[PDB]
Order: C-alpha cells, then structure tokens, then sequence
C-alpha cells in the first residue's frame, strides 16, 4: 500500500503542473 | 453566443423549445401505456415472489 | 440568499404567517384540529414531551 | 452569498457548464472504475479458483468485468481458472487501461466546456436567453438508449458479435461466458433464465427505439407541458432520480435474491442457498446417487467437488458479515485450504447423529446432535452439574468420510467437539489464518456489500425525488409566501380550496 | 393457463369493477351533479 | 488492542477533510 | 514465465546423461528410445553472492545489514545439491548413408531452487535432437 | 473562439455560527464512528 | 495509539464548544 | 514491505496540512 502513497503524491505533482499551465495568472500589459 | 460548426449542425434540434401541443393531445394513450407498464410489472413482480406461477420454468437456480 | 437571511434578530414583525399555517394544518386534517393562538401552540408544544417524561421518570 | 449547499445551482441556468459538470462526474466515475480495477488486480490472487474465487477476496468490480465477457489477465490467468488463453486487448488491464484513458478525454472536454460555456446552440433563436428544448432532449436521448440497448441485446449478448455472457450450472460448478440466444416465451421472465436477459434488451431496445422517434416527433400535450413543468430542468433531475431509485431498488433486490445476471461463481452464493440448505441438499443426492450405484461411503464423499462443498458452508454466506468486518471475507475465517471431508457423528448405539446448522441470525449457537426421527441424543452442555446428554456421557464418535481426514474415526470427546462445533458450520475446510492475521469473526461477500449500498442510497435517493420535485412544483414560493394570502386560506370563503374564482360571498 | 395466473387475471378485472370502475363513475357523476358555479 | 489498522488514517481523514472544507468557506466569505 | 507472474529457471542439461534402449537391438532404427538419468547441478554455482553478499564458499555467511538480528536467516546458509533429471531420446529418423539420428526428446528435471532458498518445481521440456554416429 | 467572462457566478458564504455548527457536527461525528473504525 | 484518536476528537469538540461560546457573532439588534 | 506503520499517516499530512494552509490563503485573497 505504500505504492499507493507514492502514486498519489506523484499524482499531486503532475496534476499541479497541469493546472499551472492550463490556468495560470494570465499576464496582462498594464 | 459563439457559434460553432458542430453547434450550427446541431441548431435545429434545441430549436422547438416550448413548443406544444393544444390541450390534452396524446395524454390518454400515454395513461393506457403506463397502465399497461403496471401490469406487466405487477407480472414481473408476482412471477419473481411466487405469487404468480406459470408453466414451463420454476423461478429457482435450475430453471 | 438563504431564506433566513429574511428574519433580523429583533424585528417588530412576524416572519411566518400563521394564518396561512392554520389553513394548510386544518386541511390537512380538519379547520378544528389545528391551532390558531400561538400561545395555545406554544403551550402545548412544551406541555407534551415535558409530562410525557415527568411520567417516564 | 450562496449557502454552502447550493453552490452547484450556479450551472442550472448554464447549459454549457452543466455538460461541464457532467463530464467531470462521468470522468471520476470512470476513474474511479479504472483505477478500483488496478487495485484489484494488483491484490488478486489467481492461484485457486475454487477455494479463493473472487468473492472471497472483497473483489467489487472485477465480477462486473466478468459477467459481460472480460475473463481473462494478460498476466495469463483467467477466473474460470483456466490458463493459456489470449484475450487480445480486452483483459481486466486492458478494460482497466481504456476506463483511465476515457477518464482523461472526459476530463479534457469537460475543461473545454467550462471554459466555452457560451454556445449559440444553447441560447434560444428568438429570444437572448439559454433554453433547452428538454422534451426534444428526451427524444433523442431515449432514442440513443434505444439503440444502444438493442445493439447490447442483439450482437454482444448473443454473441453474434460479442462475447455473451455468464452464465452457469445451478449450483455454480461450470461459470463460463457465451452466447445466449433470447427465450421469447414466459420462460424469458424467469428472472434465473439469461435468455430472459437478452430478450428484454432486444424487445426494450426496440420499444425505446419506437419511443424515442415518438418522442423525436409529437410535443407534449399543454396540459402536460404545464402541469409537469417541462420547461424547468429540475423537473427532470426529480424524475430521473425517481427512475433511478427504481432500478438501485432492482438491483439491490436481484443481487440479494440471486438471479441470471448475479451469478453464485462472482458474488458468492446468497444467504437463502444457506437458509434453504440448497447446496446440502444436492451434495447429498449426489452422495445417495454414489451409495446406489454400490460406492462406499468414503468413495462416495469423495465425488463431492470440494468447491460443492465450499458453497455449504456458512462462512460463505452474505448474512453472517458486520457493518464494520471491513475487506474481504478471508480477513475472517481466512483463506480456504482443503475440504476436511464430511464427518457422521455416531453415538455408543450407533445412532447417525447431526449437529443442527447455524442459522444466519444467530451470532453464537448452541451445539445440539439428533437423531434420524428428530430427538436430540447429544449436545455440547453450558452447566455441567446436571449435564445428561454430553458428548462424553454420550460417547459421540465421528468419522470423516472424503476430504482431508477420509478414513479417520476421533473419539477423543476434545476432538469429537471442536469436529462438531466445525459441523455448525456447515462443511468443514482449513484455513490458512496467518497471511492476512485472520481475526475470526465472518464478513460479507460482494453479495451483500453490494445490496446494502444500493438499497441505502436507493432509500436516500427517494428523498432527493421528493425534494427536487417540490422544488419543482414549489418554484413560485421557495423565497417564502406572499404578503398576502389573509383571505384565500381562509375557510368556507371560497367553494374551491385556493380558487379565487369560487367566492361563495355568503 | 395455471389456477394462479386464472385467478391473478381476475385480480385485475375484479378490482377494476369493485374499486377502479364503480369509483370513477360515481365520481364523474357527483362531480358533474353538484357543479362549482362561478 | 489489535484494532483496524486502517482505523487512525480513517478517523483523522473523516474529520479533518470536511473541517478543512468548514474552515475555507469561512475564511473566505465577504470576497 | 508461469501465468500468474512467476518466474521459473532451470538448468537445461544433459549432463553425464546415460540413456539405455530395450535389450534386443541390432539395428539404431525408429524403435530406438534411449531412457535414463542425466545430473542436473544447481542453477548457481558456489561462488554465486545473493544481493545482500552471501554466497557459498564466498560471501556472508549472516546478514550483515542487520547486526543484532544477523544469525536468524535461514537463507544464511547456501547449500548447492546436485539433482537428477530423466530424459528419453526417441529416435524417429535415421540417414544410414551419413550416420546421422534425428529424433524427439521429452525430459524432467528440477527447477533453480535458489541456493536453497526454495523448493524447486518440476520442469517437463519437449523438443527435437539430432546426432550423427561414427561407424 | 474567445473566452468570456461567465455572468452566472456567485458568491459563497458560511458564517460563523455556521462553521461552528459544522466544526461541532464533524467532532461528534468523528467521536461517534471512531470506535467502530478502530472496531 | 487508538486512546490518542479518542482524545483528541473529544478535545476538538470541547474547544469548538469554548470558541463558540466565548467568541460567537454577537447578536445586534438592527 | 515491513514498511514504517507510521508512514502513510505521515505522509498523507505532511502533504494535506500545508496544502490546506496554502488552499485557505489563496481562496480567501480579495476580502
Ligand atoms: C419478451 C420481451 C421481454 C422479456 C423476456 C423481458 C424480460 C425481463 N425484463 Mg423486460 N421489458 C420489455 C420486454 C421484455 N423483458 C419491454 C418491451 C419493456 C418496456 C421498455 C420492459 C421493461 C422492463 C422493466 C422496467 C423491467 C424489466 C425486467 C425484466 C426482467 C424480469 C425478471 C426480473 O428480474 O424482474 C425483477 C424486477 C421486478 C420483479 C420488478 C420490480 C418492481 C418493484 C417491486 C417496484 C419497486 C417499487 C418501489 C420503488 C420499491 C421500493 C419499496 C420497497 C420494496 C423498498 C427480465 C430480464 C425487470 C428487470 O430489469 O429486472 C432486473 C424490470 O425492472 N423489463
Ligand atoms: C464505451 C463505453 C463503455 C464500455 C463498453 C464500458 C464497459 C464496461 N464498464 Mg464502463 N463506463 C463508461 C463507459 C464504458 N464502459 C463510462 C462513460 C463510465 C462513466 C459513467 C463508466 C463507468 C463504469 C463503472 C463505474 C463501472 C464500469 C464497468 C464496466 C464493465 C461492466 C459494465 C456493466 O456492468 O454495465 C452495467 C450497466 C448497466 C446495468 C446499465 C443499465 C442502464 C439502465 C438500466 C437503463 C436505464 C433506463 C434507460 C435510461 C431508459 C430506458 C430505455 C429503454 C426503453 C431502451 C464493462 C467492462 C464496471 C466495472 O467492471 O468496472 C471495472 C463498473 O463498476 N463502467
Ligand atoms: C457501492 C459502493 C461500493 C461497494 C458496495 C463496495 C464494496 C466493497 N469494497 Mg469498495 N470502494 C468504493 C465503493 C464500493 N465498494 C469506492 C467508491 C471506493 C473508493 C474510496 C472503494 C475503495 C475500496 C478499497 C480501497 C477497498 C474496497 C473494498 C471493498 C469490499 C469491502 C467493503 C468494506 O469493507 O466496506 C466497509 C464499509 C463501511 C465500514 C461503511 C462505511 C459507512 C460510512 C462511514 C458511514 C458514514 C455516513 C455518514 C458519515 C453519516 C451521515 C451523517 C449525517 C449528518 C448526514 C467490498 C467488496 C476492500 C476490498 O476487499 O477490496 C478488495 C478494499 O480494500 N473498496
Ligand atoms: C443525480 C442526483 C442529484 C443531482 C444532480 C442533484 C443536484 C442538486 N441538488 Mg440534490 N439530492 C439528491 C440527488 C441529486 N441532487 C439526493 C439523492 C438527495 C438526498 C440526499 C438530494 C438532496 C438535496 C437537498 C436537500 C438539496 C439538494 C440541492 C441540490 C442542488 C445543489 C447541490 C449542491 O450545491 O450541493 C453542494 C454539496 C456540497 C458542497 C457538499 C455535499 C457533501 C456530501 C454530503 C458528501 C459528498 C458525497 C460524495 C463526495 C459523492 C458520493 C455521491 C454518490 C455516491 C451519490 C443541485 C441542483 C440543494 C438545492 O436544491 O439547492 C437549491 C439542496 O438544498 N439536493
Ligand atoms: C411517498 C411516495 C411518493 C411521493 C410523495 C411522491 C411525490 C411526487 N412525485 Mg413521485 N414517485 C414515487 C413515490 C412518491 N412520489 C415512486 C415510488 C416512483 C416510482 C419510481 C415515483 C415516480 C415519479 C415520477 C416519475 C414523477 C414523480 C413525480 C412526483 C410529484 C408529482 C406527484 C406525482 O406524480 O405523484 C406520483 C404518484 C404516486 C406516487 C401515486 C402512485 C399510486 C400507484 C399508481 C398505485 C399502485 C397500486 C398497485 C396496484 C400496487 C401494487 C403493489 C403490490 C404488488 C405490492 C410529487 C413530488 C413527478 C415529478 O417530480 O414532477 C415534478 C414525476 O415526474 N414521481
Ligand atoms: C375511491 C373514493 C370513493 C374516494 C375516496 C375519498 C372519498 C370521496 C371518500 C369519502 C369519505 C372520506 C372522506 C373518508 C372515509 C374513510 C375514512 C374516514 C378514513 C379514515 C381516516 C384516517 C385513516 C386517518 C386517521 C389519522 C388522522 C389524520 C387522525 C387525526 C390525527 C390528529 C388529530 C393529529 C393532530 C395532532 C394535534 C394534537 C394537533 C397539533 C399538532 C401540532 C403541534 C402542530 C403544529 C402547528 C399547528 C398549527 O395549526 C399551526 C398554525 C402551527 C404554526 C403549528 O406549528
Ligand atoms: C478526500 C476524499 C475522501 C476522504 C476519505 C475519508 C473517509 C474516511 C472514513 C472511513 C470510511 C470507511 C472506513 C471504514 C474502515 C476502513 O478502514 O475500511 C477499510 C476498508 C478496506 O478493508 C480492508 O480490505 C483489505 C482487502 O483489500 C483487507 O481485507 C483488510 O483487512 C481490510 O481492512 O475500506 C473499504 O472497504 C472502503 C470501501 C467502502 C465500501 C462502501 C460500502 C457501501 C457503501 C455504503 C455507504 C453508506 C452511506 C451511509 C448513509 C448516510
Ligand atoms: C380509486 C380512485 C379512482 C381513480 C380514478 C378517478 C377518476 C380520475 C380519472 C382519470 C384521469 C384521466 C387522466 C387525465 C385526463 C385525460 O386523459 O384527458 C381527458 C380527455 C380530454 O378531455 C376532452 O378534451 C377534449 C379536447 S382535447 O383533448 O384537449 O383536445 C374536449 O373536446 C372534450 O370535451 C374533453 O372531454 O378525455 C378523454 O379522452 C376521455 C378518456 C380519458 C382517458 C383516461 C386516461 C387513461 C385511461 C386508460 C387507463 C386504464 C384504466 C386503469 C387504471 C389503472
Ligand atoms: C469529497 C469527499 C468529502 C467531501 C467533504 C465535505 C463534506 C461536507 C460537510 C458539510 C458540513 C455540513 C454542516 C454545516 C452546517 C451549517 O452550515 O450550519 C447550518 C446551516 C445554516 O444554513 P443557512 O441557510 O443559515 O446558511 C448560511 C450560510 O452561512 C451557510 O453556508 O444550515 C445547514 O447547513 C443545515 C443542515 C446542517 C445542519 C447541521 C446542524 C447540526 C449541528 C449539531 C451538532 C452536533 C451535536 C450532536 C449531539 C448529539
Ligand atoms: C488527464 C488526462 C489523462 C489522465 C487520466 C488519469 C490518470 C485519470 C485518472 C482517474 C482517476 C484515478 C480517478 C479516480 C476517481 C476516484 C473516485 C471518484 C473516488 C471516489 C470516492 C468516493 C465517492 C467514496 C465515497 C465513500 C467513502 C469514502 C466511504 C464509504 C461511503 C462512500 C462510498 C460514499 C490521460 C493520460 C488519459 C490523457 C488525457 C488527459
Ligand atoms: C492507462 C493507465 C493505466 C496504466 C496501464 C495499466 C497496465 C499495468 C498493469 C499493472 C496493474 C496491476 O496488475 C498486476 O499488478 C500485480 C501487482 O504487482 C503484478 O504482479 C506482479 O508482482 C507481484 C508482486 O510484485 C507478483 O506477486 C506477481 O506474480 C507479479 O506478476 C502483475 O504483473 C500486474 O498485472
Ligand atoms: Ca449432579
């Protein structure tokens, strides 16, 4: 079950890069 | 609204919304129909419950 | 908005109306079982479960 | 602000973000199929189908995979426990593999539609604001169901193009998928017949063709339109909750009660196999079967299939498991091993003694031995002060006939006991308790996890009808009553309860 | 044609002529005799 | 006591995740 | 590979193989089957170390990654038993002309035990030999 | 296609006595079904 | 180890009770 | 794998509690 941890964590990981790309703060010239 | 080629194809399908009919329209044959659901659930039912036993099959493992 | 965001803590008014309770209440069973004085009402609502366990203890 | 507990209303004016919402449930359901198959792959242990079936091992979806034709592991192992078949992509990590892949496209599309949520195909072509034609929506829909149906029932379950599906011997011996031609008489309402399944999807499937292009065609009568608020989604969020407690009511029912589609081989048998001794009965008729055609008794106990036996054990049944017994079934009495055989308990005259099953309510159960004619000769006493029918003072012997201990007699009274506490039990089997530090207290099978989460959320989900159709038929007065209503709910001051129209003015 | 299915069959049409039938016409009836006048 | 060893993770879990959900809400309600 | 994930390895061999045919032959022909015994030596020979260091006449002999524990192993003691595996030579083709005998074989033998470490299984090996006979 | 600015977005709010209503629901909740998680 | 759970989900509920007692929305007449 | 009993608790809130921390701030930015 501790391949369960290290999946997850590593799945945490990867979906964070994703939201940062996908949604970031778009920016903006102001 | 943006439109879109799929969404274009697809207009004349979500393009009747509030459309009706005057009056009670198919409302009878609609209560036949469902009174003829009940029945044949209340067969189903009776069949499954040993209710209602018919030839041919027992309601069992077997068959 | 939640519906109690319609009631302010110390308002004049009543937020229910009681008059509209009594007619669905005394439809729902008949107009004579259904209360119409809050007071009576409330009485009753402590009276009961408040003998009820007086008797039980 | 919005209530905590209404915060998804905001997508019930947004038809884009409600496909949005939509696919991202669809997403973590299929996610959630996905990966609960890899865990269970990755705990399955494949090395006896007959004393370790799935069922024994808490597996949930694996028999779901099963019962529809994905049988086998690219690993080479197969449930039916045979090996060497190559199933080409669609094992249980191939089905796996495609449920995860599905849940990443859902999910893509679903961050589509949030994002694009503005569609001209939502918004009415009159006027400006989003509309659907819900029972338009309906028709096409109940047409696809339709289709889809109808394909299901014609090409997979009959194998015409598809793998068929499970089915097996009444007691659960030869589980195997394949075609299933459909039986069209009042057999096919047998609810024990497969070919009743596949009949219903070839008939209902056509109905919901015939269905859905009515409902592609004729709009909906005023008073219906009206009266339903067919121009309101919540209308069909109550109904389709309706419709769904409806059939978890179903399928609760049909997995607890057993049925063509609930086979014995991937839920484990029902509680009413154990109540009704259905297994003991066949074993016995087929021992007496053995007897007559000249076989001794240790011969003829021994044609008794030890997975036979392993069905005739109360151990196995779903009603003998707790609310909190968590995980598989071997977590309790553990992993079966071997049949010890079938013991008879004689008493010094030689009377053939039977210890009275446990039944599935008791917890705990006295320990009694009677007779043919039904007289108890010996017991197991709980006050030993005025005891007369022990196991000592009665000289109970057993002898075991098949199984492990064929060929044994113990006379010892320890053993004699601890042999009849076992026959309580049903059919006597070794356990392995030490892989997974077997407490001994029974759990239940996928069998009963299965009925008691759908039966629960069935009965949830008829609260769910009865609130969001109030809420549907109660729009007008969610934000409260109207600072009238002081003279129409009063009494006798109209003929029609409400009907302003009615004033009797007297 | 089993004495369970006769006797199921008559279910329906018993209770349709004891219950259903007798009711709704004596409902029809009352209704259309003691009209609501507007 | 031999208990379920899954009943700490189970515990902690169950009631710290809808508190964590309290707790957001709150803290970011008059935004 | 095993369905179910498990990994077997054997010493393939006809090592010190001595085969005899039924009493009565004049000829090497197609009833020609030579059935006997064959030595099967462990899979690993003696100097072999396991991942933590020991082997048999080198290495560890105690776990040395876990001093106050390092004498409970049971797989602290490599051992490399000689085996025995049957085979049968049945000769189906033989070229007179050359001296040449083709024919199937079928053999039994033990599996890699592992220096000890496990019981070995029982391996059944099917296949073809040919062999060419100085006359 | 552009991306516009969704209009059918609201607030959410839970105050005070609402979270400590909630607090106190998930520590009795907690309190009671820990025993049987343990079990 | 399971006393420590049971500790400290009766703890959490005692200190919701102090907090929400001695810090609530102060009711105001308006 | 004779794995710390104490491992998947750790890890799970070494991850979950500033997680949390961080998911609180950020909703909570605008008030
Ligand atoms: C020749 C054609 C044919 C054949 C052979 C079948 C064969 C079958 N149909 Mg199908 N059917 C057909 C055509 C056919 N159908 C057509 C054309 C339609 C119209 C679209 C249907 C609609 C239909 C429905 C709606 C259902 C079936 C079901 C079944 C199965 C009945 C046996 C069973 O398990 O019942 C078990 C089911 C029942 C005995 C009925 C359940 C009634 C319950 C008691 C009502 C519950 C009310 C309430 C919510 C319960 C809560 C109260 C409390 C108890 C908790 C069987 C596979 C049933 C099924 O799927 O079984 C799994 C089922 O529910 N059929
Ligand atoms: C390409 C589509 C596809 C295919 C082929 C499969 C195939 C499979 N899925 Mg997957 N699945 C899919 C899409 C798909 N899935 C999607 C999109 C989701 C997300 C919702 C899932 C979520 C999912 C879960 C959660 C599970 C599966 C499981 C399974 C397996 C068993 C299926 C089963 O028992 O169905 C049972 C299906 C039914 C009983 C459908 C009943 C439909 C009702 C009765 C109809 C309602 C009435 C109708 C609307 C109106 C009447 C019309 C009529 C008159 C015609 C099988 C390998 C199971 C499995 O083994 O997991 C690994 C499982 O647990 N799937
Ligand atoms: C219908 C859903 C369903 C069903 C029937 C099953 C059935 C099963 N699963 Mg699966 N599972 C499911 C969903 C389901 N699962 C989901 C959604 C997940 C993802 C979390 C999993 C993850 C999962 C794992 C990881 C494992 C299982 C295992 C098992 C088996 C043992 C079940 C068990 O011990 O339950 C125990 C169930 C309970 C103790 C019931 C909990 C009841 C809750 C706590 C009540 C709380 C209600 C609420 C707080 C009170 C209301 C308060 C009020 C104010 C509102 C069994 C075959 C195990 C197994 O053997 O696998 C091989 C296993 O290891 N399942
Ligand atoms: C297909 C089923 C379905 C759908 C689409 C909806 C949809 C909706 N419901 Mg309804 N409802 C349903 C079933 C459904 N409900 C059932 C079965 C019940 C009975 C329990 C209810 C009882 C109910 C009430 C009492 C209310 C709604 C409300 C709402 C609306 C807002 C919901 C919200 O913001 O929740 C937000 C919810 C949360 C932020 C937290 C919920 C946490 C739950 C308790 C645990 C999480 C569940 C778990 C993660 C997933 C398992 C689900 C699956 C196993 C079923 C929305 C239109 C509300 C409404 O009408 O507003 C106007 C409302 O007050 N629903
Ligand atoms: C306590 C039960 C209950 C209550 C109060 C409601 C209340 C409501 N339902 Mg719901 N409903 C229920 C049960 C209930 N339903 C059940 C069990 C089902 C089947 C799944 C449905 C299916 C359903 C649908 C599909 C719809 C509603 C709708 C509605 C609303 C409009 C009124 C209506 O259609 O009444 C429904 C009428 C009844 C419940 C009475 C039926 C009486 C039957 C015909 C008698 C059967 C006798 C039979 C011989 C018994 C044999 C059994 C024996 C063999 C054991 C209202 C909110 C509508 C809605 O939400 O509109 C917004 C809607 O579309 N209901
Ligand atoms: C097929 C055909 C022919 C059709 C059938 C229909 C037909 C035409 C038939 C004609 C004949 C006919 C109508 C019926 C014949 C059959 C028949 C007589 C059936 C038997 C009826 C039956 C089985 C019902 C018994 C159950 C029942 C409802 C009994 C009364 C129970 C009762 C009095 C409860 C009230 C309790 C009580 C003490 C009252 C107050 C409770 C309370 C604290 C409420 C709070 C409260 C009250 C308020 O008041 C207001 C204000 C507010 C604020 C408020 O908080
Ligand atoms: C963030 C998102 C989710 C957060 C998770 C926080 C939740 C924690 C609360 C615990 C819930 C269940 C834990 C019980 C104890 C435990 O650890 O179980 C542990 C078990 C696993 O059980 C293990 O299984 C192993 C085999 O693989 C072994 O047999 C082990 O011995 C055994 O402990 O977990 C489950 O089974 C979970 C699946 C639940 C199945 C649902 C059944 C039906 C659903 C009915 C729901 C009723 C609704 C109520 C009505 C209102
Ligand atoms: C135990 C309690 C007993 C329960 C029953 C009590 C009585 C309730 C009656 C049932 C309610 C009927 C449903 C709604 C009315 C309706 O459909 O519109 C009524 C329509 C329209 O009225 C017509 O409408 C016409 C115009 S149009 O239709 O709007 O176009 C108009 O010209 C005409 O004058 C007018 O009459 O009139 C008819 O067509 C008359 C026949 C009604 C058909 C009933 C539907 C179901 C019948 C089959 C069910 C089988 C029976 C077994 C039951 C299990
Ligand atoms: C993803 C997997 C899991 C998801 C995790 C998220 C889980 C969601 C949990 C939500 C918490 C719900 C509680 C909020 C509670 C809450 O918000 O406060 C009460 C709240 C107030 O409603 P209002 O309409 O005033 O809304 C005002 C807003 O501030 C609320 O958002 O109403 C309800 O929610 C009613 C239903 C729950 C009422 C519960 C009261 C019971 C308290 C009794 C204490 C127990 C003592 C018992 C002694 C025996
Ligand atoms: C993105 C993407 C991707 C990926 C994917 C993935 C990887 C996914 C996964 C998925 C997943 C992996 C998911 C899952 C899910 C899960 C779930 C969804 C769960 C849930 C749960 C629940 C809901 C539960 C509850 C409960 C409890 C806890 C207790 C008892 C009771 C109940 C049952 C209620 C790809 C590559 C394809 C590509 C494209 C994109
Ligand atoms: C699309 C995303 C999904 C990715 C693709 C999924 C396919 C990958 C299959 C692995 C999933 C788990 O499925 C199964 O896991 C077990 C658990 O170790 C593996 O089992 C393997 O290791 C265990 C222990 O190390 C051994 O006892 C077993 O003999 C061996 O085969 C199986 O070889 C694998 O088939
Ligand atoms: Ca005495």
């Amino acid at each position: 079950m501790e391949s369960v941890a290290y999946i997850l964590v590593l799945t945490m990981a990867l979906a964070v890069l994703f939201f940062a790309i996908a949604f970031r703060e778009p920016p903006r010239i102001e | 609204a943006q439109r879109t080629r799929l969404g274009d194809i697809l207009r004349p399908l979500n393009s009747e919304y509030g459309k009706v009919v005057p009056g009670w329209g198919t409302t009878p044959v609609m209560g036949v129909f469902m009174a003829l659901f009940l029945v044949f659930l209340l067969i189903i039912l009776q069949i499954y419950n040993s209710s209602l036993i018919l030839e041919g099959f027992s309601v069992d493992w077997a068959g | 908005e939640s519906q109690n965001y319609g009631y302010k803590f110390g308002q004049e008014e009543e937020t229910y109306n009681i008059v509209a309770a009594h007619g669905y209440f005394g439809r729902l069973i008949f107009q004579y079982a259904s209360f119409n004085n809050s007071r009576s009402l409330h009485f009753f609502l402590g009276a009961w479960p408040v003998i009820g366990i007086w008797f039980t203890a | 602000g919005l209530p905590w507990y209404r915060v998804h209303t905001v997508v019930l004016n947004d038809p884009g973000r409600l496909i949005s919402v939509h696919l991202m449930h669809t997403a973590l359901v299929a996610g959630w199929a996905g990966s609960m198959a890899l865990y269970e792959l990755a705990i399955f242990d494949s090395s006896d189908a007959v004393l370790n079936p799935m069922w024994r091992q808490g597996m949930f979806v694996l028999p779901f995979m099963a019962r529809l034709g994905v049988t086998s592991s690219w690993n080479g192992w197969s449930v039916t426990g045979e090996t060497g078949l190559d199933p080409g992509f669609w094992s249980f990590e191939g089905v796996a593999a495609a449920h995860i892949v599905l849940s990443g496209l859902l999910f893509l599309a679903a961050v589509w539609h949030w994002v694009f949520w503005d569609l001209e195909l939502f918004v009415d072509p009159r006027t400006g604001e989003s509309a659907l034609d819900l029972p338009k929506m309906f028709g096409i829909h109940l047409f696809l169901s339709g289709l889809l149906c109808f394909g299901f029932g014609a090409f997979h379950l009959t194998g015409v193009w598809g793998p068929g599906m499970w089915v097996s011997d009444p007691y659960g011996l030869t589980g195997h998928v394949q075609p299933v031609a459909p039986e069209w008489g009042p057999a096919g309402f047998n609810p024990f017949n497969p070919g009743g399944v596949v009949a219903h999807h070839i008939a209902a499937g056509i109905v919901g063709i015939i269905a859905g292009l009515f409902h592609l065609t004729v709009r909906p009568p005023e008073r219906l339109y009206k009266a339903l608020r067919m121009g309101n989604i919540e209308t069909v969020l109550s109904s389709s909750i309706a419709a769904v407690f409806f059939a978890a009511f179903v399928v609760a029912g049909t997995m607890w009660y057993g049925n063509a589609t609930t086979p014995i081989e991937l839920f484990g048998p029902t509680r009413y196999q154990w109540d009704k001794g259905y297994f003991q009965e066949e074993i016995q008729r087929r021992v007496d079967s053995q007897l007559a055609e000249g076989a001794s008794l240790s011969e003829a106990w021994s044609t008794i299939p030890e997975k036979l036996a392993f069905y005739d054990y109360v151990g196995n049944s779903p009603a003998k498991g707790g609310l909190f017994r968590t995980g598989a079934m071997n977590s309790g009495d553990g992993i079966a091993q071997e049949w010890i055989g079938h013991p008879i308990f004689k008493d010094k005259e030689g009377r053939e003694l039977e210890v009275r099953r446990m039944p599935n309510f008791f917890e705990t159960f006295p320990v009694i031995m009677t007779d043919a004619d039904g007289v108890v000769r010996a017991d197991i006493p709980f006050r030993r002060s005025e005891s007369k029918f022990s196991v000592e003072q009665t000289g109970v012997t057993v002898s075991f006939y098949g199984g492990a201990l064929d060929g044994q007699t113990f006379s010892n009274p320890s053993d004699v006991k601890k042999f009849a506490r076992k026959a309580q039990l049903g059919e006597g089997f070794d356990f392995d308790t030490e892989t997974f530090n077997s407490d001994g207290v029974f759990r239940t099978s996928p069998r009963g996890w299965f009925t008691f989460g759908h039966a629960v959320f069935a009965l949830l989900f008829f609260f769910g009808h009865i609130w969001h159709g109030s809420r549907t038929l109660f729009r007008d007065v969610f934000a409260g009553v109207d600072p009238g209503l002081e003279e129409q709910v009063e009494f006798g001051v109209f003929a029609k309860v409400g009907d302003l129209s009615t004033r009797k003015e007297a | 044609m089993t004495p369970s299915l006769a006797n199921f069959l008559w279910s329906l049409v018993l209770g349709a002529a004891i219950v259903l039938i007798p009711a709704t016409v004596g409902l029809i009836f009352i209704s259309q005799k003691d009209k609501i006048t507007r | 006591m031999q208990v379920n060893n899954l009943g700490f993770i189970a515990s902690i879990l169950f009631v710290l995740v809808p508190t964590v959900f309290l707790l957001i809400l709150f803290i970011q309600t008059g935004k | 590979l095993l369905p179910g994930g498990e990994e077997v390895p054997f010493f393939f061999t006809v090592k010190n193989f001595t085969g005899t045919t039924e009493p009565g032959f004049t000829s090497i022909n197609s009833s020609t089957d030579f059935v006997g015994d064959f030595n099967v030596p462990s899979y690993r020979g003696a100097g072999f170390l396991d991942p933590k260091a020991r082997g048999l006449y080198t290495g560890y002999d105690n776990a040395v990654a876990l001093p106050s524990a390092a004498d409970k192993f049971r797989t602290n003691k490599k051992e490399t038993p000689l085996g025995k595996g049957t085979l049968s030579l049945q000769v189906t083709q033989v070229d007179g002309s050359t001296g040449e005998i083709a024919g199937i074989f079928e053999s039994e033998q033990p599996s890699d035990t592992d220096l000890g470490a496990k019981e070995p299984l029982d391996v059944k090996v099917r296949g073809i030999f040919y062999g060419r006979v100085d006359t | 296609m552009d991306r516009n600015s969704n209009p059918n977005r609201q607030p959410v709010e839970l105050n005070r006595t609402s979270l400590y209503l909630g607090l106190l629901l998930v520590a009795v909740l907690g309190i009671l079904f820990s025993s049987y998680f343990f079990n």
